[PDB]
RNA sequence: CACCAUGUUCA
RNA sequence: GAUUGAAAAUCC
RNA sequence: AGUGUGGAGAUCGAAGAUGAUUAGAAACCAUUGUAGUCCACACUGCAAACGAUGACACCCAUGAAUUGGGGAUACUUAGUAUCUUUACGGGAAUAUCCUCAGCACGCACGCGAAAGCUUUGAGGUUACAGUCUCAGGGGGGAGUACG
RNA sequence: UGCUGUUGCUGUUAAAGGGUUCGUAGUUGAACUGUGGGCUGUGCAGG
C-alpha cells in the first residue's frame, strides 16, 4: 500500500514538475544573482532571465548575454543566488 | 434501521442492497461482477481467529481496473495494511 | 426430478435459501429456473407472452424462418423478469422464453409520490431505460392516476407491481422488443439509484455459499 | 497486511524472508511500466529493469494469505497457471494448502457453463499472470469471484482485486512466491509454527522438464 | 457514406495541411497526391544471377570482391495501378489496420 | 444548438417566425395559394353540373375502370 | 488418402490405454490381440485400429504422445520429479552470497529490518 | 461506385442540362424583350 | 470564454462524482460558489472543502462522499415566486421526497425548502440530489 | 489489358 | 384458337 | 476552369484532325493539335472549398511516438550517459527526466440506429439549461420560375 | 406531434455548419468591499 495523493497538499515530487502557472498557487520561476565583474570585482544584482544586456556600473562591461531564457553570464565572473525574501 | 419507512413505522423496502466500500454505490442484483472479500483477523500470535472483516467492491470498479487501488485504500483505512515501513 | 447443477440451486433445493432477496443481495446469477419456481410461492408467479414475430435468414435455397418470443414473468409485487428466445417452432420459442424470463428476474423498488400512507404505489424517482433507440421514462405519479403508459409498457409495469406512474417514450416505439427491454431496464434502475434513505452503513453478512460451504461439499 | 488489531509485529517481514526474495530475484521487473502497477515499483536500475518495493510486495502477500486463510473450505480456492512455469508451483501449493488447481490451457466456460460438467464454482481465484490467465479472470468477472494475481510491472489489473507485485517470469521466483504464500497460509491456519523454519523445500515448487 | 478508412486512404490528417502537390503514377501517369500514392523504393539487380555470373566471368573488374551495379528507383503508383499490379491487395476489415514501418 | 440568453426573446421570436414557414402544413394553412388552387374554394362540399361520364383506369398493380363524372 | 478416421483413432487410443504391456511393435500380433480385446461388426476397421495402435506404440517408445495417459508411467514420472535435493537452492544462493544493484541496496538500507546479512552490492 | 443510388442522370450532367436550359430561356426572353 | 463560474464549478463537481473521485479541484471560486457548496455541505451531499487563496480568484478542494448523484446550474437564472416551487421540483428534481433546488433569495442563498419556510422567492441558481 | 450489348407485364 | 399461372407477344 | 488586355508559348492539351477498336464508337487506345497551360494587371467567386464535424470556454483514462521553445543532469524532498570539435563555435548533435504550445497513433469511461467517436468527442444530455451564431423539418418539382 | 422543440428537436454518414477571416447592430460576459462577538443554559455534537 502506497500513499494516496492529496489535492490540497501536493507532494514535493508532484509539485516540483508542475508548470509555474499550473501549480496550486502560481509563483515566479526566476531569481536574482549577485554577480562580480571579472575586471574590477564590482558586485551588481542581475536577473536570471534578463533579456537586456547588463553593464557593470564601474567596468561598463557586459555581465550577461540574453538567450531564450536564463541569460548566460560572462566568463570569469562569480555569482551567488540571492535569497527570495 | 436503514430503508424507506411508512408513517406507521413498518419497513417498506423489499431489501437493502449492499453498498460498495470504495465509492459508496448500491450493488445491483444484476451486475454479476461485484465481489465480497473477507480478510481473516489475526490474534496476537500468527494464528487467525473466528472473526473476519468483509469488503464489498462494485463491478464497474473492477472493470475500470481500480479495484486493487480501492482495496489498498480500504485496508489502510481499516488498519489491516501498513502504509509505510517503519524507521530503521 | 430436478437435480441442481449449481451451488445456489443445491441450497435452494435443500431449503437453505428461502427468498429471492437473498440471491438479489449477493447478485448471484440464477442459472436454473427451478430456483425461481421454488422461491416464488405457488400461484404468485404469473407469465404472459408479450410478443411473437418471425425472423428470416436468407439461404441459397429460399430462406429460413425462426420465431422470436418475448415472455414477461412477475408476481405483481416488486418482481419482474423478461425473457426473449428464438426457436424453430412457436411452442419451443415460447417455452424457452418462459425459461429465460424466469432466469432474468430482478427486484423493483416501489415508493411514494407524496406522504407515505399504506403500501407503496409508485416508483421512488424518475428513471429512464434505453434499448436500441427506444427510451422509456417513468415518472412518479400521485395515488389513483393509474399507469399512464402505452399498452406494452403498461403490462410490464402491472407485472412489476406499480400502480401509479407517468410514462414517456422516445424512439421507434413500434420496435416492441426494444420497447420491452427499455421498460425492463427502467424498472431495473430503481434499486440502483441511491437515496438519502440508504445512506447509513449496513453491517456485512456472509454469502450463503460461504455459510453453507461445508454442506455443499458433502 | 502486516498490521494486527492487537498491534503485534508477528506478521512483519523478516531478514530470512528478505534474503529469500533477494536470492530468487522476486523484486525484478521487466523494464515495461503499467499505470496500475506504478505504485509497486521502487525504482529503475541501470540495466533498465524496474525494481519492486519489497515492503509493498510483502504487504500484498500477507493480505492474500489472510484472504485465502479466511476460506473455510480450501477446495473453494482455485489456483491457475498457464505459462508452464507455475504448473508445478500451483500443484505443490494445492498439495500443501489444500486448494484446487488447473494448469495449462483454461477451457472457456469452466466457471459459466453449468451443463458441460467439469464445471467448478470457486469462491476465490488465484492466478500466476493476469495477461496469460486472461480467460479465467474474464470468466470470474461474470460469477462474482474475487481475483488474487501475481502481477509483474506490465500487468493489466482489470478485474484483479489483490495484485501481488512479484517476478512471475522466472521459475525460481514463481516457486519462491508460491512457497512463501503456502507457508504464510499454513502459519495463519496454525498447521505449522513460525518459530521453527518450514521443512518443505522450494526446489519441489520449482518447475522441472519431465524428460 | 461509411468511412472506410479513418485517414481516408491518405497520410494527411485533418488539421495538418490543406493541399499536397500530386505526382504522376509510375505506370499509367495518373496525377495522385504524394501521401495517397502507394510508394515503394526498389533496388533491383541489373542482371539476374544466371546472366550476372556470365557477365562477371567475362568482366576483368567484376567478381567476388567487386559487386555488380544495381538499379535504385522510387515508384509511386496510383491506387488502381497498385491493385492491378498486386503490389498492394485488398485486405480483411480486421487486417486493414496493420502497417509496416520498414521494408520487411 | 440555440440561444439561451436572458434577454434573447427577440432572437427566439424571429427564429421561430422564420422556421415556421418550413412546415408544409403551417405554410399551406397560412398561405392563400392552396385555397386559390382548391376548386372548392375552402368549402367542404360543392354543387356542380355533370358535364360527362368517363372511366378512369386504376393504377398498377390494380386493374379496373373506375366510374367518374367530369362536372 | 489413408487417414485414420476419428472412430479408428479413438478406438486405437482406448486400446493402447487399456492394454499397453499386451501390445507389440508388429502389426499381425497386435491385430490378433485386437480381435479378442475389441468387439466390432467389421474387419477393415479392426485392421486399421491395429495399424494405428502399432503406430502409437512406435511413437510411445520414442516419447509420450498427446491424448494417451498411462497411469504407471505417469506415476513413475511424478515420483522421479518429486525427488527432493539434500540442500535447498535458496540456501545455496544465500551461502554463496546475494548480489544486488544500487537501487536494490537503497530500499534495503531504507527498510525497517535494515540490510540483510548475506547481501552485497554488485 | 463511390456514390449511392442517383435515381436519375448523373447530377453533374443534370446540372449542365439545366444550365443550358436556363441559357436558352434567357436568350428567348432577351429576344422578345 | 468562461461566462458562468458557478456553472463551471457545478459541472466539474458532477463530472468528478460520476468518475468516482475522492476529491476535486474547482478553479476559479466565488462567493456564490462557496455558498452553494455550503448548502450542499449542510444537507450532507459533500464533506470537507477548503478554499485556497491565490491573491486572485482563489480555488477550492472539495472532498466527495458517494452521496451526490448530480449537481448543476440553471442558466439563465429564472425568477421563481413562492408558487413556482412545485413546478420547479416537478421539472428538475427526481422526486418530491429528496433533492433540493438552490435559489438566490433576498435573504441569501438557500434551498427551496428553506425558502418556502421563510416565504420568499428568488432566482434559481441550480440543483443537487 | 483486342472484342465481350440485352432480357415484355403482374405474379 | 395455340401460348401462359394469368396477361402481352407471336403464330393461328 | 472561365473572362479582359498585354506578354510568353518548352511540355501537356478542352475543341478539332487523322489512325484504330467496334454492330455502331469524331468513346476508351495511338499520332497530333487550337484555346488553354506560364506571367503581369484587372474580373469571376460557382469545388467531395471535407474532418461531409461552426466559434469561444470547462472537465476528461492509458501506453508508445513526433514538431517547436524552455528547465534539470495518505510522507520534509530521491538518478543520468554518448559523439564530434580550427569557426554562425563559452559550439553541434545525442541520452535521461521534466515543462509549455502543435500534428497525430493505438484508447478508459461514456456516447451512438449502427458504422464509429473518445483529453483531437460524435463524452460529460429525458438525471434534458456555460455563451454566441448558421442551417434543417417526407421524396420530387427545383436551386427551377419570377422579381 | 419533443413533426417547430422557451420547457423540449435535429445538423460525421438519414434533411441540415456558412470556403475563410475581419466585423458593426445584437446577444453574452472573470474575481473582489461581506465569517460580528460575548453570556448562560442545551444537543450519541464532535475532535
Ligand atoms: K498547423
Ligand atoms: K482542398
Ligand atoms: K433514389
Ligand atoms: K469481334
Ligand atoms: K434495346
Ligand atoms: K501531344
Ligand atoms: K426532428
Ligand atoms: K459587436
Ligand atoms: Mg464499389
Ligand atoms: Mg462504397
Ligand atoms: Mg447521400
Ligand atoms: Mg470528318
Ligand atoms: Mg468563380
Ligand atoms: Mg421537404
Ligand atoms: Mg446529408
Ligand atoms: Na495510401
Ligand atoms: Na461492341
Ligand atoms: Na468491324
Ligand atoms: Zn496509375
Amino acid at each position: 500500500g502506497f500513499f494516496d495523493a492529496d489535492l490540497s497538499y501536493p507532494t514535493v515530487r508532484t509539485e516540483r514538475m508542475k508548470h509555474k502557472r499550473r501549480r496550486l498557487v502560481q509563483g515566479p520561476n526566476s531569481y536574482f544573482m549577485d554577480v562580480s565583474c571579472p575586471r574590477c570585482r564590482q558586485v551588481t544584482v542581475v536577473y536570471s532571465h534578463a533579456t537586456t544586456s547588463v553593464e557593470c556600473k564601474g567596468c561598463s562591461k557586459k555581465l550577461c548575454r540574453p538567450t531564450g531564457g536564463k541569460a548566460l553570464l560572462v566568463e570569469g565572473c562569480g555569482y551567488r543566488r540571492k535569497p527570495d525574501h | 434501521t436503514i430503508g424507506m419507512f411508512n408513517e406507521e413505522g413498518e419497513n417498506v423496502d423489499l431489501y437493502i442492497p449492499r453498498k460498495c466500500h470504495a465509492t459508496t454505490t448500491l450493488i445491483e442484483a444484476h451486475d454479476h461482477a461485484a465481489v465480497q472479500i473477507s480478510i481473516a483477523n489475526v490474534g496476537p500470535n500468527g494464528v487467525i481467529n473466528g472473526t473476519t472483516t468483509t469488503l464489498c467492491i462494485a463491478g464497474y470498479l473492477r472493470s475500470q481496473g481500480e479495484s486493487d487501488h480501492a482495496i489498498n485504500h480500504i485496508t489502510i483505512d481499516r488498519g489491516i495494511m501498513r502504509i509505510k515501513t517503519g524507521k530503521p | 426430478e430436478w437435480v441442481p447443477c449449481t451451488k445456489l440451486g443445491r441450497l435452494v433445493k435443500a431449503q437453505k435459501v428461502t427468498s429471492l432477496e437473498e440471491i438479489f443481495l449477493f447478485s448471484m446469477p440464477i442459472k436454473e429456473h427451478q430456483i425461481v419456481d421454488t422461491l416464488i410461492a405457488e400461484g404468485q408467479l404469473h407469465d404472459e407472452m408479450m410478443k411473437i414475430y418471425p425472423v428470416q435468414k436468407a439461404t441459397s435455397a429460399g430462406q429460413r424462418t425462426r420465431f422470436k418470443a418475448f415472455n414477461v414473468v412477475g408476481d405483481c409485487d416488486g418482481h419482474i423478469g423478461i425473457g426473449a428466445r428464438v426457436g424453430k417452432e412457436v411452442s419451443l420459442a415460447i417455452r424457452a422464453s418462459m425459461i429465460a424470463a424466469k432466469l432474468n428476474i430482478v427486484p423493483v423498488r416501489r415508493g411514494y409520490w407524496g406522504n407515505k400512507i399504506g403500501e407503496p404505489h409508485t416508483i421512488p424517482m424518475k428513471v429512464t431505460g434505453k434499448c436500441g433507440s427506444v427510451a422509456v421514462r417513468l415518472v412518479p405519479a400521485p395515488r389513483g392516476t393509474g399507469i399512464v403508459a402505452a399498452p406494452v409498457p403498461k403490462k410490464i409495469l402491472e407485472f412489476a407491481g406499480v400502480e401509479d406512474v407517468y410514462t414517456s417514450s422516445r424512439g421507434k416505439t413500434r420496435t416492441h422488443g426494444n420497447l420491452i427491454m427499455a421498460t425492463f431496464y427502467a424498472l431495473r434502475k430503481t434499486y440502483g439509484f441511491l437515496t438519502p434513505d440508504l445512506w447509513a452503513d449496513t453491517e456485512p453478512s456472509r454469502d450463503p455459499t460461504d455459510e453453507h460451504a461445508e454442506l455443499l461439499a458433502e | 497486511m502486516s498490521a494486527v488489531e492487537s498491534g503485534s509485529k508477528v506478521l512483519r517481514m523478516k531478514e530470512s524472508d528478505a534474503q529469500k526474495l533477494l536470492a530468487m530475484r522476486c523484486h525484478i521487473g521487466t523494464r515495461n511500466q503499467s499505470s496500475a502497477m506504478k505504485k509497486y515499483i521502487y525504482g529503475r536500475t541501470a540495466e533498465g529493469s524496474h525494481i519492486i518495493d519489497v515492503h509493498m510486495m510483502w504487504e500484498k502477500l500477507i493480505l492474500a494469505a489472510r484472504v485465502i486463510a479466511a476460506v473455510e473450505n480450501p477446495k473453494d480456492v482455485c489456483v491457475c497457471s498457464s505459462r508452464l512455469y507455475g504448473t508445478r508451483a500451483i500443484y505443490k501449493f494445492s498439495q500443501h494448502v489444500g486448494t484446487s488447481f488447473h494448469g495449462g490451457r483454461f477451457i472457456p466456460g469452466t466457471f459459466t457453463n453449468q451443463i458441460q460438467k467439469k464445471f467448478v464454482q470457486p469462491r476465490v481465484l488465484v492466478v500466476t499472470d493476469p495477461r496469460t490467465d486472461h480467460q479465467a479472470i474474464r470468466e470470474a468477472s461474470l460469477v462474482n469471484i474475487p481475483v488474487i494475481a501475481l502481477c509483474d510491472t506490465d500487468a493489466p489489473l482489470e478485474y484483479v482485486d489483490i495484485a501481488i507485485p512479484c517476478n512471475n517470469r522466472g521459475i525460481k521466483s514463481i516457486g519462491m512466491m508460491y512457497w512463501l504464500l503456502a507457508r504464510e497460509v499454513l502459519r495463519l491456519r496454525g498447521t505449522i509454527v513460525r518459530s521453527v523454519p518450514w521443512e518443505e523445500k522450494v526446489d519441489l515448487f520449482f518447475y522441472r522438464d519431465p524428460n | 457514406m461509411t468511412t472506410k478508412r479513418r485517414n481516408h486512404g491518405r497520410s494527411k490528417p485533418a488539421h495538418s495541411r490543406g493541399r499536397v502537390k500530386p505526382i504522376h503514377c509510375f505506370n499509367c501517369g495518373r496525377l495522385t497526391p504524394k501521401d495517397k500514392a502507394v510508394g515503394r523504393f526498389v533496388v533491383r539487380r541489373m542482371l539476374d544471377a544466371a546472366s550476372a555470373r556470365d557477365v562477371a566471368e567475362a568482366s576483368p573488374v567484376y567478381g567476388a570482391n567487386f559487386p555488380m551495379p544495381r538499379l535504385y528507383m522510387k515508384q509511386r503508383f496510383c491506387i488502381a495501378c497498385a491493385i492491378h499490379s498486386r503490389t498492394v491487395r485488398a485486405r480483411p476489415v480486421g487486417n486493414r489496420k496493420i502497417r509496416y514501418t520498414k521494408k520487411v | 444548438t440555440k440561444t439561451n440568453g436572458q434577454n434573447a426573446a427577440r432572437k427566439l421570436v424571429r427564429l421561430r417566425c422564420r422556421n415556421r414557414w418550413a412546415d408544409k402544413g403551417w405554410k399551406r394553412a397560412h398561405t392563400f395559394s392552396a385555397r386559390k388552387a382548391n376548386p372548392f374554394g375552402g368549402s367542404s362540399h360543392a354543387k356542380g353540373i355533370v358535364l360527362e361520364k368517363i372511366g378512369v383506369g386504376a393504377k398498377q398493380p390494380n386493374s379496373a375502370i373506375r366510374k367518374c363524372v367530369r362536372v | 488418402g489413408k487417414i485414420r478416421t476419428k472412430t479408428v483413432k479413438r478406438a486405437s487410443r482406448q486400446v493402447v490405454e487399456k492394454y499397453y504391456s499386451k501390445l507389440n511393435f508388429d502389426f499381425y500380433q497386435n491385430k490378433r490381440v485386437i480381435m479378442d480385446v475389441t468387439i466390432a461388426e467389421s474387419k477393415k476397421l479392426k485392421n486399421k485400429i491395429a495399424g494405428y495402435t502399432t503406430h502409437i506404440m512406435k511413437r510411445l517408445a520414442r516419447g509420450p504422445v498427446r491424448g494417451i495417459s498411462l497411469k504407471l508411467q505417469e506415476e513413475e514420472r511424478e515420483r522421479r520429479m518429486d525427488h527432493a535435493p539434500a540442500t535447498s537452492d535458496v540456501d545455496k544462493v544465500i551461502q554463496s552470497g546475494v548480489s544486488v544493484d544500487k537501487k536494490t541496496m537503497q530500499m534495503l538500507q531504507r527498510l525497517e529490518i535494515g540490510v540483510p546479512r548475506r547481501v552485497k552490492r554488485a | 461506385g463511390t456514390v449511392s443510388r442517383p435515381r436519375g442522370m448523373r447530377p453533374k450532367w443534370h446540372k449542365k442540362r439545366i444550365k443550358r436550359l436556363k441559357l436558352r430561356r434567357r436568350r428567348m426572353r432577351q429576344r422578345s424583350k | 470564454t468562461m461566462m458562468s463560474v458557478l456553472a463551471n464549478a457545478l459541472r466539474t463537481i458532477a463530472s468528478a462524482e460520476r468518475r468516482g473521485k475522492r476529491q476535486v479541484l474547482i478553479r476559479p471560486s466565488s462567493k456564490v460558489v462557496v455558498k452553494f457548496l455550503q448548502v450542499m455541505q449542510k444537507h450532507g451531499y459533500i464533506g470537507e472543502f477548503e478554499i485556497i487563496d491565490d491573491h486572485r480568484a482563489g480555488k477550492i478542494v472539495v472532498n466527495l462522499n458517494g452521496r451526490l448523484n448530480k449537481c448543476g446550474a440553471i442558466c439563465p437564472r429564472f425568477d421563481c415566486a413562492t408558487t413556482d416551487y412545485e413546478k420547479w421540483m416537478k421539472n428538475i428534481l427526481p422526486s418530491r421526497q429528496f433533492g433540493f433546488v438552490v435559489l438566490t433569495t433576498s435573504l441569501g442563498i438557500m434551498d427551496h425548502e428553506e425558502a418556502r419556510s421563510r416565504n420568499t422567492g428568488g432566482k434559481v441558481l441550480g440543483f443537487f440530489y
